[PDB]
């Protein structure tokens, strides 16, 4: 009865991701990482620390989030003692969030939070930010309790004037003040609210909340983006950057100063345009067009084949582990087709099917 | 050490100074 | 050392029989296999173009990072007679070895191998049933025989010799059994090809005609082979002794036909774990390996107690391993023999507390042992408990003139390598007796 | 002794005021709390005024503690007389009577917590005597009551509780309650016609 | 509020501050405000984030807490004196700042003050205890109970207020409240004493009531609807996402600035196949050594020219003196400025900024004068051998700074003329 | 020093080697070209002993599992091969040979599709295989015979970069031989450049396994202490979406991204048909206002 539970869990996975759609999600991000630094993360339920686990996981998020999402720009807020504090603002230079990361690593936390006064200053992050550009904030919680030096709703009204969308993520449960925080940011959806369970739970929450999330018709952001992509010159002398004024032997060409940076996906800092490659454009064509699921054929019929179509291994008896791709009609094994989804952006069945 | 403050507080006068004029 | 006692071997043959060596391609790609990725590339880089090269355009092709590496590969090219370095035109002209080039063109091309593969027959047989189990049962045989256990079918009358006369399980005659070196015990805690490597460098040490070259390359080809089929009986010595490594046990001969077994891919190269053995501040052994050889070789050493069927148990006694130490087994040894047995459990503790140490830091107040001393610093304590004296016994002199004379006389022993002792505060040394003359005929002089 | 002060950092505590007017102050101020979060515990007779309409939900309405059972004063001329009264006249036994009406006042105080098919919580009851009144609990109430619960401690309620806000800290499928619990009107066309 | 870009332009002792506090932009503040001249206005005006930045960083305050209930004293008990725990407590209580106020200056010192401050009735009363009369306390702050309970009087007639009418238990109880039945046990009534003096238990939870409406008041601070809150959501539709899908059309353009036949394909395709089923010669594919010399010789022209980019594959080490480094660092970055401003005059894209753009022009200009100079001084000061490298390293900045000018005058003869 | 898990993509289509064969003289350079082959993994197999060799080509149609043999004898070679070498080559040729009677078969099936994609994402798929399976380094070759006229290249763009994002994490550099009348292949290039690769285009078949000696035999091991002696020097750029153009700076539709040089006519995207905002749009397209 292993298999069945194991099919019907699967089958329970499947209901929740039937709803395979290509809507239009938040591409152009700006991301704030409020964190927390009090007494409650201090406990050792967590194996070494929550803490501990925060900070490794959160640097996990960190690489996740620059390599899916290259060209958003993330900033790291620090609760601490009473009134929150800023390390990291929004970058297309994960080594200064990394830097900070293993800074608070160091560190010890402790203290209470002060969710108003976190909130007040992420407002004030995201004042100066474009209209393309999408406004989130990703947070965390380790406690039951707040206290605020003035009133939570107005601050509540503000940022839902400002067009946010805001994900919450809480340790022990379900709090009510989270709870409307992410039904009011999120036109009255509350699935921005999650509770772990254990670290397997968790570390899966980060997976999901890597991802974008898709935009609604009402909040219209519809425009164009003055983009343009810098040219690599190789060069054979050390030569000054316009950022940091240090000699560098090779690098690239602003596409209309001409001067020369030394990463992307970053905005240039002369003539201010934001320089990126076919890379951090090409990341997310998967989001743009999904992988709809395949069709786990009965063991009942008749098969065009009984090995894979794809690794080329022989398909077994109980259950029929065949799994076909409805816009291919080609049956494909369990490992193949679970591969295929989470890391492949092209079917080879479909490759093999002619149109 | 002592030296920026006669700087900016010549500087403090000095924006007065336009600002009256 | 292996391959760099192979190398070792082979530099003290002599050129003109390195070359003769090096005229088949067989030998020509063992010599391929035992030469580093360096050399290696340097010699398929020239096998293609005949142009020598001067050593600048080498020294241009070569980043500095691997530069000592290369140093090392070189020499060793050139002290095997295999690179020839000269300074035609003022540069360091240098060339491959030209038989050894052509006979590794050939061996790439499949072209003139001359049966160097192997003189085939073809006529193969099954190999797992036969083979591998007439090589386990005759390997068997001579390792129980160097355990020491008694058993009926003893070794071969040659490798009885070479068990006699080598210092490697000295059949002491005068009590009339072979007995455990402690360069046995090395040879014990080899590898299974280390093993094969003693054999052959002390069978061929001691062996003369019966020719060199004929040794050198029959065992390079013998290493080419490959498992399970017939083969043609080649010369005569070579023939010889390929009956005598049948008598090892190494080739499954129907006496022109033989097949040659696994070890001849084991010569060519090697291949909670089995041997992982958990250690105790009880000293009780829970070993997670368990064969009949292994209790025969930890019985040496380890009060067994009873056989399961992958833990045999046990206790170390301080009788045991002072019984080790008086069958010149060195406690070096027996630790060696304690990290090849290493339990994971153990280790991941060990690990996790080396990185939780050396964050505060490297010293800790405390002398430095890994593996968890409580089982391996008691037994080591009484093993720094084991030899802890040194005896000086023959001529001696004292009361010098000077410290400069004594420093000279004493520091002129030392290099000569007959200096046994010294003590700069008593100005006093000792030097053995075969050291006598010659330093006192320094002192006179 | 102080553990008041101390638990004072978690939340707010308000107790029934002898007057209702400083009493409806108190609701508002935690039906302010628990709207922005901090919440409050509240302190209330099971004879008192609280206890007699005063509903609470899903944020209200989470846990509810009862401490021994909720007896009327004994030395009451009033009450023994009405106890003789109702024996003589209709053989009502007095302590059964005494606990089913103890049982009666906790039943109605705990059933301030679920309203529809949506809230939760857990009911904690602590006497020792408490264990042989499933009979006198209402028939849905020791429904969910099990036998195993009939005798537990704080350690593993406190296990019990974490679990629970575990599992309803999760979504669950609509279509295991989609015309078993909840009904659409063709499903309950179609269990009249099981019915018929 | 003080959040627009005229007002953080405005506030200039916070521009002070900061200036400062920060180091490199000082010594960027005197080169161009104090030695080249530039506007302070201007100055600020590309950092107008890192002016909010540091406005937000000032402008924050802390939530209010229970100072009383988290601090004990822990035989003179030692003190731990935080002035920002003192001006909690002085923000939390106006009757502490109160007795604060006329106490420091014109009765006794600081430190004898906290002492008696420490040692009042009124600190262990205001504080989570119920005040005992055997306690001698502080006879100077005793005079402060009574102004304390007008406070408390004050406070409650400001906080008292007519009540939403469901919530309202008053309504509850005055719904019969004609009802004369019987009065209930020594249970229901609060505990007193019996002379009928309370314990004040009921007192001290008003305290901390009291302390509650504070905080609701303290966020209720300048810093109908029955219907929608008794509407129930469980039996009505879930939310739907009306997030818009995107299709694609896709035709790509090809690039703007001989053909086999079948019968051709065929016949070689039957030629290979009589080839490969003919003959494969293994030691044919060796290269005659003088095809393979000029390999060899296209390759080590490859390898030459790509192992020299190889050898050149903090910065670098300079051969520069320190303050010649540090001089050609800043003038680089002072003209970087330039012309980043620069890009904001002409990408401006109005009449309004003509002048600017002209008197700029004219700071550019210098700035060419200063740089032709300061490669001349280096030239003669250290024979143009490290000038060299001085000159090749500012080159770049120099280019774009000329191209900057060809584009201001191509653009000044084309709109003029 | 390692199991190093090596594997060549092939590309094969007739129309490619006939217009090569037909443009130059080079008629049966194929043959040359796979006897390199042949002795090239034959080096390989003699450095390393636990390295691995799988061989699958793409032809018309579609692709085929060429090495290994499938799931579910004719002696071209000699017998005085090593057995491992020939038993490898021996297989080659009779999947070879039986893939030329199915080219032979379905000769005038034309196919204007090219599998390419689904080429590269099955042999990514079973290097992913083989590196799960039980630590192994990976190094994948590319072949091309690029005489043939690519009819288009766009969509196989798409795949090509989510082939260099999946190997650029799988820590695999792949090297491009190019064989064609066009200097250039410009998508494989970025694939050099980026996925730490050797770009190298070639015309002649002979001294190919003279080429394959001195440079593709680079293994993950010693890569990065030695220079890689690709010429190639590209920008990552591309040509317009519909106007076909390369473009320094430019737009693109910030829902679809399509690459706009210049204003889209009925300002409204022209690959997802998403309406612009004409005060934006206008704004753009103000000239800088400039001092009379
Ligand atoms: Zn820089
Ligand atoms: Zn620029
Ligand atoms: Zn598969
Ligand atoms: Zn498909
Ligand atoms: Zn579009």
């Amino acid at each position: 009865a292993s298999l069945v539970a194991s099919i019907v869990e699967a089958r329970k996975k499947r209901t929740a991701k039937k709803n395979i759609t290509p809507y239009q999600r938040g591409i152009i991000r700006s991301l704030i990482l409020t964190l927390d630094c009090s007494e409650a993360m201090l406990e050792k339920d967590l194996r070494p620390n929550r803490h501990a686990m925060i900070i490794q996981y959160a640097i996990d998020f960190v690489h996740e989030f620059f390599d899916q999402n290259p060209i958003s720009q993330m900033g790291i807020i620090i609760m601490r003692n009473g009134l929150a504090q800023l390390v990291s603002q929004v970058s297309g230079n994960p080594q200064d969030h990394i830097d900070a990361l293993k800074s608070i690593r160091k560190q010890e936390p402790k203290g209470n939070p002060s969710l108003q006064n976190a909130l007040e200053m992420a407002r004030g992050l995201l004042l100066p930010v474009p209209a393309h550009c999408t406004r989130e904030v990703l947070i965390v919680f380790g406690s039951l309790s707040t206290t605020d030096p003035g009133d939570i709703h107005q601050t509540i009204d503000s940022l839902v004037s400002e067009k946010i969308r805001v994900k919450v993520l809480g340790l022990s449960a379900q709090v009510a003040i989270c709870k409307e925080l992410c039904k009011a940011t999120n036109y009255g959806d509350e699935s921005f609210y999650k509770i772990l369970l254990d670290e397997t739970h968790l570390k899966e929450l980060f997976n999901e909340a890597v991802t974008p999330l898709p935009v609604n018709k009402i909040n219209k952001g519809f425009t164009l983006v003055k983009m343009g992509f810098p040219t690599r010159i190789f060069e054979d002398t050390p030569t000054f950057c316009s950022c940091h004024s240090k000699l560098v032997y090779g690098g690239y060409f602003c596409p209309n100063c001409h001067s020369k940076v030394c990463s992307l996906p970053t905005v240039c800092p002369c003539c201010d345009l934001m320089l990126i490659l076919s890379t951090h454009l090409a990341r997310s064509y998967h989001h743009l067009m999904p992988l709809k699921t395949f069709a786990e054929v009965p063991t009942t019929e008749k098969f065009r084949s009984e090995d894979c179509f794809s690794c080329q291994s022989r398909f077994p008896i109980l259950t029929s582990s065949r799994y076909r791709c409805e816009d291919c009609k080609q049956e494909f094994c369990v490992d193949c087709d679970v591969f295929i989804h989470e890391i492949l952006h092209n079917c080879p069945g479909c490759e093999s099917k002619p149109v | 050490e002592e030296r920026e403050n006669e700087k900016t507080l010549n500087d403090y006068y000095a924006a007065l100074a336009k600002k009256q004029a | 050392s292996l391959k760099h006692s192979v190398t070792q071997y082979l530099e003290e043959i002599p050129q003109q029989v390195q070359n003769r060596l090096y005229t088949s391609p067989a030998t020509c790609l063992a010599i391929y296999r035992i030469l580093p990725p360096l050399a290696k590339f340097f010699i398929m880089a020239m096998v293609f173009n005949e142009n020598e090269v001067p050593l600048l355009d080498l020294d241009k092709w070569v980043n500095s990072n691997g530069k000592l590496q290369f140093q090392n590969a070189i020499k060793s090219m050139k002290s095997l007679h295999l690179l020839i370095p000269n300074k035609s035109s003022g540069t360091l002209m240098i060339n491959l070895n030209p038989t050894f080039k052509i006979s590794l063109r050939n061996a790439l091309t499949g072209g003139e191998v001359q049966n160097s593969f192997g003189v085939v027959v073809e006529e193969n047989v099954v190999s797992l049933d036969l083979l591998d189990e007439y090589s386990a049962n005759k390997w068997e045989t001579i390792l129980h025989f160097m355990v020491g256990t008694p058993l009926a079918k003893i070794p071969s009358e040659k490798v009885l010799n070479l068990l006699k006369h080598s210092k490697l399980m000295e059949e002491v005659n005068s009590t009339g059994e072979f007995k455990i070196t402690n360069e046995g015990f090395q040879f014990l805690l080899q590898e299974i090809n280390s093993q094969l490597w003693t054999l052959l460098l002390q069978y061929l040490k001691m062996i003369e005609t019966m020719d060199l070259v004929d040794v050198l390359h029959f065992i390079f080809m013998l290493g080419a082979l490959e498992v399970g089929k017939a083969y043609k009986i080649l010369s005569e010595t070579q023939r010889i002794m390929l009956q005598d490594m049948r008598d090892y046990g190494l080739v499954f001969q129907k006496h022109s036909i033989f097949y040659p077994t696994k070890l001849a891919l084991m010569l060519t190269s090697d291949t909670i774990p089995d041997g992982s053995l958990i250690v105790e501040t009880n000293f009780k052994i829970y070993s997670y390996s368990n064969s009949p050889l292994q209790i025969a070789v930890l019985s040496l050493f380890v009060h067994l107690k009873a056989r399961f069927v992958n833990m045999v148990l046990g206790q170390i006694t301080r009788e045991s391993i002072r019984r080790a130490l008086t069958n010149g087994i060195t406690a070096d040894q027996i630790i060696a023999y304690l990290e090849t047995h290493a339990h994971p459990q153990m280790r991941r503790l060990a690990e996790e507390k080396l990185e939780k140490k050396l964050e505060l830091d490297p010293n800790c107040k405390e002398p430095l042992q890994v593996l968890p001393p409580t089982v391996v610093d008691q037994i080591r304590l009484w093993q720094l408990e084991l030899d802890r004296v040194i005896t000086y016994e023959g001529s001696l002199y004292s009361d010098f003139e000077t410290s400069q004379e004594y420093n000279l006389l004493s520091k002129y022993a030392q290099d000569i390598g007959v200096l046994l002792w010294k003590d700069d505060k008593k100005k006093k040394f000792f030097i053995s007796k075969e050291g006598n003359s010659q330093v006192l005929d320094f002192a006179k002089r | 002794m102080g553990i008041l002060d101390e638990v004072w950092k978690h939340k707010l505590i308000l107790v029934e005021t002898p007057d209702a007017q400083e009493t409806s102050l108190a609701l508002e101020t935690y039906r302010k709390a628990c709207s922005n979060g901090r919440g409050a515990i509240l302190l209330s007779v099971a004879r008192g005024k609280v206890s007699e309409g005063i509903d609470f939900d899903h944020q209200y309405g989470r846990t509810v503690l009862m401490i021994g059972i909720p007896f009327q004063y004994t030395e009451s001329r009033i009450l023994k007389a009405r106890l003789e009264f109702m024996r003589e006249n209709y053989r009502i036994r007095e302590n059964d009577f005494l606990s089913f009406d103890a049982m009666r006042h906790a039943a109605q105080c705990l059933g301030r917590v679920l309203r529809g098919k949506d809230d939760y919580g857990v009911m904690v009851l602590a006497d020792r005597r408490f264990s042989r009144k499933r009979s006198q609990l209402p028939k849905w109430i020791a429904q969910g009551l099990s036998d195993a619960d009939l005798n537990l401690s704080t350690d593993m309620a406190i296990s019990n509780t974490k679990q629970f806000l575990r599992t309803m800290a999760q979504p669950t499928d609509p279509k295991d309650q989609e015309g078993v619990s909840v009904w659409s009107y063709e499903d309950l066309i179609k269990h009249q016609n099981s019915r018929k | 509020d003080s959040l627009s870009k005229e007002k953080l332009l405005t506030n200039l002792k916070l521009q002070q501050s900061l200036l400062k506090g920060n180091k490199v932009l000082m010594k960027v503040f005197q080169e161009t405000v104090i030695n080249a001249g530039l506007p302070p206005s201007e100055f600020w005006s590309t950092r107008i984030p890192l002016l909010r930045a540091f406005a937000l960083s000032t402008s924050q305050k802390v939530g209010p807490y229970n100072v009383l209930s988290t601090i004990k004293p822990v035989n003179k008990v030692n003190v731990n004196l935080s002035r920002e725990k003192i001006l909690n407590i002085f923000e939390n209580y106006p009757i502490v700042k109160k007795a604060y106020t006329d106490n420091v200056p014109k009765n006794f010192k600081e430190p004898e003050f906290w002492a008696r401050f420490f040692s009042s009735k009124l600190f262990r009363k205001l504080r989570g205890e119920k005040i005992m009369q055997n306690d001698r306390g502080d006879v100077i702050i005793d005079r402060y109970l009574t102004l304390d309970q007008e406070f408390d009087r004050k406070d409650d007639d400001m906080l008292l207020h007519p009540v939403k009418k469901i919530i309202d238990l008053d309504g509850n109880i005055q719904d019969d409240p004609v009802v004369r039945g019987n009065r209930p046990d020594f249970t229901m009534q609060p505990g007193v004493d019996i002379n009928g003096n309370s314990d004040g238990t009921v007192d001290i939870l008003k305290g901390m009531n009291r302390l509650s409406e504070k905080m609701i008041m303290a966020l209720k601070n300048e810093y109908n609807d029955e219907r929608n809150e008794l509407k129930i959501d469980d039996l009505n539709e879930s939310y739907k996402t009306n997030y818009a899908i995107i299709h694609l059309k896709r035709n790509a353009h090809e690039k703007t600035t001989l053909k086999v036949s079948n019968q051709q394909m065929l016949q070689q395709l039957s030629l290979v196949m009589d080839n490969l089923i003919n003959k494969l010669d293994l030691n044919q594919v060796v290269p005659n050594n003088e095809v393979s010399n000029k390999i060899n010789k296209r390759v080590i022209t490859a390898i030459k020219i790509n192992a020299k980019q190889a050898k050149h594959n903090l910065e670098v080490k300079s051969t520069l003196p320190i303050d010649l480094l540090e001089s050609c660092r800043m003038l680089h970055t002072t003209c970087c400025e330039f012309l980043k401003h620069f890009y904001i005059h002409f990408q401006s894209g109005e009449q309004k900024q003509a002048s600017t753009v002209k008197k700029l022009y004219n700071h550019l200009k210098d700035c060419i004068e200063k740089l032709n100079e300061l490669f001349q001084d280096v030239l003669n000061g250290d024979g143009e051998s490290m000038s060299n490298t001085c000159t090749a390293y500012l080159k770049p900045v120099l280019n774009s700074i000329t191209l900057a000018t060809h584009k201001y005058d191509e653009y000044f003869n084309e709109y003029n003329n | 020093e390692s199991p190093s898990l090596l594997t060549v993509i092939i590309e094969i289509a007739p129309k490619l080697w006939t217009t090569f064969d037909e443009e130059g003289n080079e008629k049966g350079s194929i043959i040359k070209v796979l006897e390199a082959l042949i002795v090239f993994l034959n080096a390989h197999l003699a450095f390393n002993s636990a390295n691995k060799v799988a061989v699958i080509a793409a032809y018309s149609q579609g692709i085929k599992y060429l090495y290994p043999e499938s799931t579910s004898d004719l002696k071209i070679i000699n017998s005085d091969m090593y057995r491992r070498f020939r038993n490898v080559d021996e297989t080659l040729v009779e999947e070879i040979y039986k893939l030329f009677e199915l080219e032979k078969k379905q000769i005038e099936q034309n196919s204007q599709r090219s599998t390419l994609a689904g080429a590269m994402s099955a042999g990514l798929t079973y290097v992913n295989r083989i590196s799960k399976e039980s630590s192994l380094k990976s190094r994948l070759l590319v072949l091309t015979c690029g005489s043939g006229s690519s009819k288009d290249e766009i969509f196989q763009y798409i795949p090509i970069m989510n082939c260099i994002f999946s190997a650029t994490k799988m820590k695999c550099p792949i090297d491009v031989v190019k064989i064609g009348g066009s200097k250039e292949s410009t998508f494989l290039q970025q694939t050099t450049d980026a996925t730490n690769g050797v770009y190298l285009h070639v015309e002649s078949t002979e001294g190919l396994i003279q080429y394959l000696a001195t440079a593709m035999f680079i293994d993950p091991s010693l890569r990065p202490i030695i220079v890689k002696p690709n010429h190639g020097s590209v920008d990552f750029r591309t040509s317009c979406y519909l106007t076909g153009r390369v473009v320094a700076v430019g737009f693109i539709c910030s829902v679809c991204l399509c690459v706009l040089s210049i204003i889209p006519p009925g300002n409204k995207c022209p690959a997802c048909d998403s309406q612009f905002d004409e005060h934006v749009i206008a704004k753009l397209k103000r000239k800088p206002v400039v001092p009379r």
